[PDB]
């Protein structure tokens, strides 16, 4: 992932 | 920090937390050791500009791909910027060197981003009561892992979203579990008291990640 959730 | 940190989860690990007797896992919990600050929110741009995160006191910050980093206080306002050299300047939004514009409007992008999306990480958490900044960080294929300046190691797993925040100065772990429940562990009563397979394998892992930053210094 290239962010958090 | 992070010898210290080493030393502890080492500590605690050879103790074999979950393979021994009756888990008193509850017994370890100290929440007087609750971290001041953690990691709530982050966006990983760094194929151009860099890693950015939000702290959970909202404050923002950027560490970008040329090692230099722009922290935002929670005023919304007030700027900290720090050079490769270590520098450390005090600005604003509204009042800056022109030599930063670039950096400032990078930050409000990440910012926006980070106000209008996402969830906020230990937003069920109080926390304990000058800013941390974000030393360094990297990610694996099963988790992110993030250095504070104060010395927290924080380690995000992207698969079941559990996270550990490692603190060397408390010499204590908060654990967020798939259910956003959270606890906050000494590590020395850890092995006292022991602790469930799932805690002891993430601090496991956690070790392995010190040893990372450690041999990657």
């Amino acid at each position: 992932p290239l962010h958090s959730t | 920090h992070l010898s210290d940190m080493l030393q502890q989860l080492h500590s605690v690990n050879a103790s074999k937390p979950s393979e021994r007797g009756l888990v008193r896992q509850e017994e370890a919990e100290d929440p007087a050791c609750i971290p001041i600050f953690w990691v709530s929110k982050w966006v990983d741009y760094s194929d151009k500009y860099g890693l950015g995160y939000q702290l959970c006191d909202n404050s923002v910050g950027v560490l970008f791909n040329d090692s230099t980093r722009l922290i935002l206080y929670n005023d919304g306002d007030s700027l900290q910027y720090i050079e490769r050299d270590g520098t450390e300047s005090y600005l604003t939004v509204s009042s800056h060197p022109n030599s930063l514009m670039k950096k400032i409007t990078l930050l409000k992008y990440f910012r926006n981003y980070m106000s209008e999306h996402l969830l906020k990480a230990g937003a069920n958490i109080t926390p304990r009561e000058r800013l941390p900044y974000l030393r360094t960080w990297f990610r694996t294929r099963s988790a992110i892992i993030l250095h504070l300046s104060n010395g927290s190691v924080q380690i995000n797993f992207f698969q079941d979203h559990t996270k550990l925040i490692l603190c060397p100065l408390m010499a204590a772990v908060t654990y967020i579990d798939e259910k956003r429940d959270f606890r906050t562990y000494r590590l020395s009563l850890l092995e006292e008291y022991g602790c469930c397979k799932e805690l002891a394998s993430r601090l496991r892992y956690a070790r392995t990640m010190v040893d990372k930053l450690l041999s990657s210094r």
